[PDB]
């Protein structure tokens, strides 16, 4: 598969909490599919570093599916990406 | 979906002065907003696109800007060639890829 | 130089439907989405709908989905738009348009576009 194009993602289900410790999203696609999804979450002070610990590997969109993303994070304040649609996560704990 | 507004609809302007028009954002884009040129009869001609990256061969009088919601097209030193309809479209995340109205820049 | 070469005009009755096309050459056809604008005449420009060639996936303006019908042939290097059930509100220019595959930010060549008249 081919990257999915950064600039077509949308919320279908924003980032929450899953009951078992970790952050669940779920998005929409609207280019070529089907394709790898780039995800990442950057900490504030470190743009650069993908801080998000994937539990879904190789996230994809598929022609009938795909979409779900489930991840761990970091304390503090924190952005989702897939793509460039971003969301903030702020986590708490340590 | 997002809506796109431009402003003014219409404007007469002389050849080597210079005209500002814009195009407004229902909802933030993130600077994926094309600009577009039409003459009379023909197909449109990108202009603009990621809301300020010339196109190839598109002579550096024109200038985008913006950003969020709001964008700007400004045509320096109008040259003849300039007349038609200007139309503005996005691209971010989920189409429609709407159109703007168009603005109508006829040389006075 | 990229080139999309749309076929000629349709003056038909209502009821009707056409089927037009969009050739391309100068460039490779399947990195490239086709995308199809309505315009009618004096009016403004209306996305229809597109198709991404090398993967077959379509979207469509919602106002468009039970009128249009976007294919492609890899072989020949076309995209097809079919129009069914023609009225006068169908009488337009019909643009084929070239936009990135992958990074899909603008249509940046245009085709010189398709007249469709519904006529009595």
């Amino acid at each position: 598969y081919t990257m999915c194009d950064k600039s077509k993602f949308a919320w279908k289900r924003t980032p929450t909490d899953s009951g078992h410790d970790t952050v669940v999203m779920e998005v929409t696609f609207s280019g070529s599919k089907p394709c790898r999804i780039p995800v990442r979450a950057v900490a504030h002070g470190s743009p650069d570093v993908n801080v998000a610990m994937l539990i879904t590997p190789n996230p994809t969109i598929e022609n009938d599916g795909g979409g779900f993303i489930e991840m761990q994070l970091p304390p503090g304040d924190n952005i989702i990406y897939v793509g460039e649609l971003s969301h903030q996560w702020f986590q708490t704990g340590s | 979906d997002i809506e796109l507004t431009q402003s003014p609809a219409s404007l007469s302007a002389s050849v080597g002065e210079t005209v500002t028009i814009t195009c407004r954002a229902s909802g933030n884009i993130h600077n994926y907003l094309a600009w577009y040129q039409q003459k009379q009869g023909k197909s449109p001609q990108l202009l603009v696109y990621k809301a300020q990256t010339l196109a190839d061969g598109v002579p550096s009088r024109f200038s985008g800007s913006g950003s969020g919601t709001q964008y700007s097209l400004k045509i320096n030193s109008l040259q003849p060639e300039d007349f038609g309809s200007y139309y503005c479209q996005h691209f971010w995340s989920t189409p429609p890829w709407t159109f703007g109205g168009g603005t109508k820049l006829e040389i006075k | 130089q990229v080139q999309l070469q749309q076929s000629g005009p349709e003056l038909v009755k209502p009821g009707a439907s056409v089927k037009m096309s969009c050739k391309a050459s100068g460039y490779t056809f399947t990195d490239y989405v086709i995308g199809w604008v309505k315009q009618r005449t004096g009016q403004g420009l209306e996305w229809i709908g597109e198709i991404y060639p090398g993967s077959g996936t379509t979207y469509y303006n919602e106002k468009f989905k039970d009128k249009a019908t976007l294919t492609a042939d890899k072989s020949s290097n076309t995209a097809y738009m079919q129009l069914s059930s023609l009225t006068s509100e169908d009488s337009a220019v019909y643009f084929c348009a070239r936009g990135e595959d992958g990074y899909y930010i603008a249509l940046d060549y245009w085709g010189q576009g398709t007249t469709v008249t519904v006529s009595s």
